């Protein structure tokens, strides 16, 4: 989707807010910590999302005005809500009512429950991770060193193909192997893995600029075609 | 709110806070989450992980030529052997800064960052200014961090559009003769492993 | 500039808010009326802006979060402020202080003044308009029917070349004549007129889509090159 | 406001209001503007102009074949002769809807609209949804206006990237036999002159 999230190459967002590392506080509000717990806790159990693909599309679907103002963990809250409702884990009406309760009475008590089995399960997920690497029977269409065409495609659903790289020539830098295909997986349409490549693009090609800059982007096979 | 213009009106951050609590409450009531599962995650990301892990890898590379060689040849095997592996750190690559090549890592589409090796990303890393600009004018972005590279130095920006993650291996600075591996590790900054800074002489 | 204003081809902005014409109120706040008076009144006298080019860049320079939330006449206020300060008509400190006065005391009295000569001058501007058409000594580089290349250029200052049309093939539909060149004029760098063309682009070329859709865009000569 | 995140915080609309008043006050104090100059503009755009002018041009085209021919051959000369000329209406073109060609006008970059002929643009015309979408999925946008064109009808979207303006000339509907030019003019909607609606039979 050609959304507000896809910012690469945009002008006008201003200076980067530099801060020294030691002063770069992770969390300033408890709800931000909670957002992390919600995301990892749900994902570890496959609730609403099993990999990050579905997670990302829920963020991408935010209203632009929300995306730009919610703050970062606001994205995480938005996508957990989106995905839990979308998959039928939570009912939208119930969620909205409960939201209203905490809006009007922020000090409403949170129910307590200990589940050490669930802790172990979550811990296992944090340490084991979840690799999207797969094997497929096909061979790679492209080879290291090949000049390829990064296609002009405009999926309305999820994609990992940034707009700034579309309709451009690039050079294959590496064949990673086959990875779960985001444009399908984010919409629960199957892993349908495809070869993933790293592709180098020159500044002259991306922007028409004259400096010694390049961008290395990872692109799925179906994003590209031979020249 | 004029119903022609609902899109002018953002949710306040109090909404997200309330929404978070509502999700937490409903999921615990339904048996999907527990208090201790949520806390376990918070402990991991706020306290257990951090850039010190990457710093140790950098210092080892500086002090042990054979290790640096193995790391650059097959980073994913080497990093997994060290235990720096996990969620968002399943496939970690390492790219070396050299005198004429400077590496910078970004996730233009979101925030992708190798938590198991580096901990949580910088505030600015996740925000639009860095994300938008670094792929197009990296020299201008780097200058805002105090890094003013000569035109003759090539910049390679690594946009994390897949689950493959990258760490930058920065060069050992002058003035470090005789330092131990542990002492060199204390020199390695988070920013240097993203590519937005060189390491200063001590 | 590749800014938030350049929305053509973006996904995620949602449904169009249809309203019946008779119910589509022009102004709901007096400051919106005032914004119109400020813009036209200043422009008529060449204060801050002489044509619309400088006007547009001031809007394009807004913080994205402001652009999306200010409402439409908010853009107009932002660009009048920008341009009057930029050209030295108003001092930023004085403007900020006076802003603060009206923030804290909204009912502060507005000074009254009648200037019938100025009224006539403004009226003349509203009726006479200001054509950007010029004559130049050069001939057009392109001809009706010619297949051209819409270049991959990325000016950091003002341009009228929407990003969605860059790096594309199109067909010349008309040679309008030479027009004042926005990419220069917006920055007060001279009219430097260039031939303006209307160019037809097909949906297949812009988006890779299969319907009978096309876009006719007006492009200055320097935005294009022969094939 | 956390100084890492000033960009999360929009100016409230009370800011723009105050800013407007501040500009007004300073410019009048300095002799640059007057109360009556500001009012003259407001009167013009809120009251003097409107879509009725375009409606008259459409009705005339429907009732006078020679006029319609001249209009389509040289709209700028013809419209100027009628007095529909002025700021943002110096160069106005007219495109005819036909049975297999449908025209839609947009300013993707801002809001450009022929004030002297049509008055001020619709609320939605200036907003991102219409602007973003109509160049890429015009059929979907049109359906939100109640216009569901067959696949076989070609759509031409006219993006106003220059000061050249376009008005759509919509087709005369069924059921209008015997109507006078003045009566037909009352049928011509603002939306039909932008291309987002056909005209309904009376
Ligand atoms: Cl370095
Ligand atoms: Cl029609
Ligand atoms: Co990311
Ligand atoms: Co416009």
């Amino acid at each position: 989707m050609n959304g507000i999230h896809d910012v690469g190459g945009m002008d006008g967002f201003g200076k980067v807010m530099y801060v020294k590392e030691e002063e770069d506080i992770y969390f300033t509000h408890d709800w931000e910590r909670l957002a992390f717990g919600l995301v990892a806790g749900c994902k570890a159990q496959g609730l609403g999302m099993k990999a990050f693909d579905e997670f990302r599309i829920g963020i991408e679907l935010m209203r632009p005005v929300d995306y730009l103002t919610s703050s970062y963990y606001g994205h995480w809250i938005a996508t957990v809500a989106y995905n839990l409702v979308d998959t039928g884990v939570l009912d939208e009406k119930e969620l909205d009512e409960r939201t209203e309760v905490f809006l009007k009475k922020p000090d409403t008590k949170i129910p307590r429950r200990e589940d050490p089995a669930l802790v172990k399960l979550v811990e296992k997920a944090l340490y084991d991770g979840l690799s999207p690497l797969r094997e497929i029977s096909a061979s790679p269409r492209f080879k290291v060193g090949e000049r390829i065409k990064a296609k002009n495609i405009h999926p309305t659903g999820h994609t990992r193909f940034p707009r700034y790289a579309r309709d451009k020539y690039g050079v294959i830098d590496e064949v990673y192997g086959a990875h779960v295909f985001p444009d399908d997986a984010a919409h629960r349409k199957g892993e349908n893995p495809q070869y993933l490549y790293r592709v180098r693009f020159e500044a002259e090609e991306l922007w028409g600029y004259k400096q010694k800059d390049s961008v290395y982007i990872d692109l799925w096979e179906s994003y590209m075609e031979p020249v | 709110i004029d119903p022609r213009f609902p899109h002018h009106h953002p949710r306040p951050q109090s909404f997200w806070e309330a929404r978070a609590k509502a999700l937490e409450s409903l999921l615990i009531e339904k048996g999907h989450l527990s208090s201790d599962a949520i806390e376990r995650v918070i402990k991991h990301y706020e306290h257990e992980l951090g850039p010190m892990n990457g710093a140790k890898v950098v210092a080892k590379a500086w002090t042990d030529p054979a290790f640096k060689q193995r790391l650059l040849e097959d980073s994913e095997t080497v990093l997994r052997e060290l235990g720096y592996y996990g969620l968002q750190g399943e496939h970690i690559r390492v790219v070396e800064n050299t005198d004429t090549v400077h590496n910078v890592v970004v996730c233009t589409l979101c925030s992708c960052y190798p938590w198991p090796l580096l901990g949580l990303p910088p505030s600015w890393y996740k925000e639009p200014a860095y994300r938008a600009r670094v792929v197009k004018e990296p020299r201008q972005v780097l200058k805002e961090f105090g890094l003013d590279l000569p035109d003759s130095v090539e910049i390679r920006v690594w946009d994390r559009s897949s689950e493959i993650r990258f760490m930058v291996l920065p060069q050992r600075p002058e003035g470090t003769e005789g330092m131990t591996e542990e002492e060199l590790a204390k020199l390695v900054t988070r920013d240097s492993m993203i590519g937005v800074a060189k390491i200063e002489p001590p």
